[PDB]
RNA sequence: CUAAAUACCGGCACGAGACCGAUAGUCAACAAGUACCGUAAGGGAAAGUUGAAAAGAACUUUGAAGAGAGAGUUCAAGAGGGCGUGAAACCGUUAAGAGGUAAACGGGUGGGGUCCGCGCAGUCCGCCCGGAGGAUUCAACCCGGCGGCGCGGUCCGGCCGU
RNA sequence: GCCACGCGUCCAGCGCACGGGGUCGGCGGCGAUGUCGGCUACCCACCCGACCCGUCUUGAAACACGGACCAAGGAGUCUAACACGUGCGCGAGUCGGGGGCUACGAAAGCCGCCGUGGCGCAAUGAAGGUGAAGGCCGGCCGGCCGAGGUGGGAUCCCGAGGCAGUCCGCCGAGGGCGCACCACCGGCCCGUCUCGCCCGCCGCGCCGGGGAGGUGGAGCACGAGCGCACGUGUUAGGACCC
RNA sequence: AACUUUAAAUGGGUAAGAAGCCCGGCUCGCUGGUGUGGAGCCGGGCGUGGAAUGCGAGUGCCUAGUGGGCCACUUUUGGUA
RNA sequence: GGGACGCUACGCCGCGACGAGUAGGAGGGCCGCUGCGGUGAGCCUUGAAGCCUAGGGCGCGGGCCCGGGUGGAGCCGCCGC
RNA sequence: AAGCGGGGCCUCACGAUCCUUCUGACCUUUUGGGUUUUAAGCAGGAGGUGUCAGAAAAGUUACCACAGGGAUAACUGGCU
């Protein structure tokens, strides 16, 4: 049922989607892990760049 | 902050701010955008005109990437080059118009809707307007395309 | 404000030592207390734990 | 600047209590102990101070100098006055109005003053 | 004076930041309001309690 | 019993702005005492736009600020703008002005005060001139947003030419039906 | 054929919480997927708290005993074995009042209880007078320190300039 | 009976009070083991009034439905999208939300040569595409003025006057610049319809474009959005609960 | 009541000025015996504010609930009521 | 040319007019519960929370503070969330 | 000739989206470019939804079921 003035919209949430919902609370821990992995291996190539070719 | 909401307000009223008639069911109107043809075609016309049926031609594997032509007024043309060059434009007795290239501070088409200083310019772009034209003309300037 | 005060650098036993540093600007900046309890409440929100 | 603090300190400030219908200030040189602009003792340049004395017999006057005002430890001076009561009303009239010095309390430390010596009178 | 600046010169260690400008500059409106300047063009204050 | 009517008996206006910041209310505290004692209705406009809400005092271009000035009160005489003085870049040449603002733009102190200019608070206007003599007062476009595109009388309508309320516009975004000559009908 | 960025309500070992607090939180804080039910697939509970320490009431007496009365432990049995705090519905008993239009209620009084006012001789505070007293005592000067202000008509020198 | 007190020239203090809302500079008693006072809350008596709550309903005390009593629990919540309003910061810009660098800290700070990208800054047409003022002067060219007008418009400006004689400020008949905003008439951009005169190039036509008048557009005509938070309302989700 | 020459009461529009009158002049590709007619632009002159009474008005967003009604005087439809 | 009060300006003071209410909407709560960041040199075995109460009271009201009893170990006021 | 006529002297005799068909162009796309079929577009008509602002639609239940309704019937009581 619409209101007076407003848009037509379509949300889709017709699916199971709470079931398969992402969260993303591992983001600052990810971030941790990608450094630390990054930091060793840094030290492994130690005289090569961290970059890489 | 819940206790600033309108249900801290409502708590000892039976009907809640539905009603007592009209009781808040379920869905009374049907879910979603229903009725298009039916009991919402009041507002489906009065509010969204043009919302059923089709129109123009089919496009099948369009990519953006291709229509990106972004446009610029002469409004703020001057504003792509820092103001320390409009300065010295006028200063220079020699007539040395300074070059804007419009495609460096990405942009591709020029318009002419904007009032253009009275100044020389060398305007470098890959596509122009014709009234766009005329306007860089008439201050003495020149439109040099590029690709 | 127009002018800065001098503060004086003090020793560790107390006692004014003779260095002294013009104050910062940053001590002249506008006082928001709605501001700064805006970004407090709203700051103190990102250092929680989610319960379920 | 006095207005400009005032508005912060007039709600959030650890001083003030409030409770059954009644608002009060805590602070050391608030005299009549209420929360209001020209009795905040903190809050201006020049402010009046009147406490009972360390021994119990007297009163001290606060007196705040306007050259340190960010140094605290320097900009209040504190005089003790252990005369008798109409020479002890005498001075601190003769310090607020004949220096100039915020004259719309000088009553208001009369008044503070006439009450702790006689809460030290010798009680019936 | 380098992580904020003063107003006439940006912040050193900061991309783009200076400090904010003041809505208002003397915030002592106790000076203001028996200022000399104002104070010639103000009527008369009525003070007497007319009651019914 | 009174035949009369307790519908509209409140005046529904501002008495102080919603706004909790210290700043604005000790200038809205200057202005209160300038209305009440001062004849003169610019105390009453100011300290009425002081108390308005954000949209109802939109900011105000620089270039319209040169162009109102190009038509002044008749060249010294500063601008009074309530709201937020923003800069054009438009605009190519700069006079020097007197303005009075609550908030600018850095880029347009920066421009105002190249070209001699001065800039003022409202504080300082009061010390200036505190029955606002030889003052222009100024406004933003106050129908400028995009919102009032959409308001009016409503679109499907004849002759009621309003932006409708669509997340992309497009060949199939309402152009259909109640739009084409073609197609139904059209208005 | 091939690691890395990626996922992980099972398992192992962790850390943490603006989360919930025994009708809440996992069904399960406890001999819980247990007692129990259905032929079976399966369904599926209720149930925390003496005291700091049992110091868990020795001994005497009635009763066949259950149960009591003394005595004893404890800070407290008014914490005595499903025992911390022990509300309401309900019941028993004591005190007061009342009682043929079921009971109950609103307004207005009146009477009786209940404790309280710690009322039972009813206010002190300032100013002036009187006389009895008792001081190390007033005003005015000198010395030292501190503070305020100054348009010092513009003294001198510092510091800053959104 | 009188809200009438002087001369010449020309045609002020003392008291009284039907007076800007009450005072007494007036009194009498009783108060230690039997007296005073105590709205309310404990009980009882009388007069008046008085049908048991919730809900559906035009209509409830109903012979309309739920309801012995008490304790605990118990029902518009969360995510996403949108619209409007408000508050904050910046402003034709705004924003890291994704990624890197430096117990609380899973925080906080920093990186725009990490702004890629989201929204806005240009719209219109199905699309190819196109894509936002003109006037004057001199002989299609060369100079000049250069961002529409009318009415209403809060505010600001001047001063005929008036508060022997100048300055401040006051107000002031009347005269103007006119903010925002409203109504109207115009002007410009895109599509469509009709009518022409024409010019021109790197490849002279079934070519490329201009002009004039109507019409459709969610356009332009000296910006206003971005990011966060709050409230309301409509939805998709279990969606106020059974 | 589905006839009407007549024809009320009650009722429904409009006007009771400053956006109104009276002049003078430009423009038009509209209309043409004729600066004919019309419209639009300007400039100027007229305030006793042109009936009574009463009252501050105008305007923009968001928006719940409602969409089962009933009764009373007068008029009136169906029906014996 | 030597002197009363005041002013938490979100405060104080003076005039007039008005006060119904279902659905529904809005505003104010120094009404109430729970937890968090601040804050009261806060309360507390010389007695916290909870519970009972024929007492004293306050506020129109949501409710709240003392007096008495029980209880034995935590609890509350203000500013925001 | 002034004039009148873009249907019937007037008050009535008719139809949205989508799809299909026809017509109109020195019109647009058909996808990396060019030509030609074809197909998709623009505009204007037609093919109809009579439940006529437009679902594609036969019965029976005495074996029946659910949410409800005294808004609605069979019985008593009321009005006539």
């Amino acid at each position: 049922a619409p209101s007076r003035n407003g848009m037509i919209l379509k949300p889709h949430f017709h699916k199971d989607w709470q079931r398969r919902v992402a969260t993303w609370f591992n983001q600052p821990a990810r971030k941790i892990r990608r450094r630390k992995a990054r930091q060793a291996r840094a030290r492994r190539i130690a005289p090569r760049p961290a970059a890489g070719p | 902050p819940s206790r600033l909401r309108k249900t801290r307000k409502l708590r000892g009223h039976v009907s809640h701010g539905h009603g007592r008639i009209g009781k808040h069911r379920k869905h009374p109107g049907g879910r979603g955008n229903a009725g298009g043809m039916h009991h919402h075609r009041i507002n489906f016309d009065k509010y969204h005109p043009g919302y059923f049926g089709k129109v123009g031609m089919r496009h099948y594997h369009l990519k953006r990437n291709q229509s990106f032509c972004p446009t610029v007024n002469l409004d703020k043309l001057w504003t792509l080059v820092s103001e320390q060059t409009r300065v010295n434009a006028a200063k220079n007795k020699t007539g040395a118009a300074p070059i804007i290239d419009v495609v460096r501070s990405g942009y591709y088409k020029v318009l002419g809707k904007g009032k253009l200083p009275k100044q020389p310019v060398i305007v470098k772009a890959k596509f122009f307007s014709r009234r766009a034209e005329e306007k860089i003309k008439g201050v003495g300037g020149a439109c040099v395309l590029v690709a | 404000a127009c002018a800065r005060p001098l503060i004086s650098v003090y020793s560790e036993k107390g006692e004014s030592s003779g260095k002294n540093v013009t104050l910062p600007a940053v001590f002249k900046a506008p006082i928001r207390p709605d501001i700064v309890n805006f970004v407090h409440t709203n700051l103190r929100k990102n250092n929680r734990q989610p319960y379920a | 600047s006095a207005h400009l603090q005032w508005m912060v300190v007039r709600n959030c400030s650890s001083f003030l209590i409030k409770r059954n219908k009644q608002t009060y200030s805590t602070e050391p040189n608030n005299l009549k102990a209420r929360n209001s602009f020209r009795y905040n003792g903190l809050i201006h340049r020049k402010t009046v101070g009147v406490e009972p004395a360390a021994d119990g017999k007297g009163v001290v006057v606060v007196m705040k100098r306007r050259s340190g005002q960010r140094k605290p430890a320097t900009s209040y001076v504190r005089t003790t006055i252990n005369k008798n009561a109409r020479a002890t009303l005498s001075s601190i009239r003769h310090m607020i109005r004949k220096n100039k010095y915020h004259p719309d309390l000088r009553m208001a430390a009369i008044r503070r003053a006439s009450a702790i010596l006689r809460s030290q009178k010798p009680v019936m | 004076d380098d992580l904020y600046g003063t107003w006439r010169k940006a912040a050193s260690l900061k991309s783009n930041y200076n400090l904010p400008m003041h809505k208002m500059l003397n915030t002592d409106l106790s000076r203001i309001l028996k200022s000399p300047e104002i104070q010639r063009a103000l009527r008369a204050p009525r003070k007497k309690i007319h009651r019914r | 019993g009174v035949d009369i009517r307790h519908n509209k008996d409140r005046k529904v206006r501002r008495k102080e702005p919603k706004s909790q910041d210290i700043y604005l209310r000790l200038l809205v505290k200057l202005y209160r005492f300038l209305a009440r004692r001062t004849n003169s209705t610019f105390n009453q406009v100011v300290l009425k736009r002081l108390f308005m809400s954000r949209t109802n005092r939109p900011p105000l271009s620089l270039s319209r600020m040169i162009r109102k000035m190009k038509l002044p009160g008749r060249e010294n005489k500063t601008a009074v703008v309530v709201g937020t003085v923003t800069d054009d870049v438009r605009v190519q040449e700069v006079p020097k002005l007197k303005v009075c603002a609550l908030r600018v733009t850095s880029r347009a102190r920066s421009r105002i005060l190249k070209a001699g200019g001065k800039i003022l608070t409202f504080d300082q206007l009061a010390l200036d001139s505190p029955k606002g003599r030889g003052t222009v007062l100024l406004s933003g476009p106050r129908k400028g947003r995009e919102v009032y595109r959409h308001f009016g009388k409503a679109p499907g309508t004849p002759h009621s030419h309003t932006k409708p309320y669509v997340r992309s516009k497009g060949r199939k975004f309402e152009r259909a039906r109640g739009r084409r000559a073609s197609r139904g009908y059209k208005n």
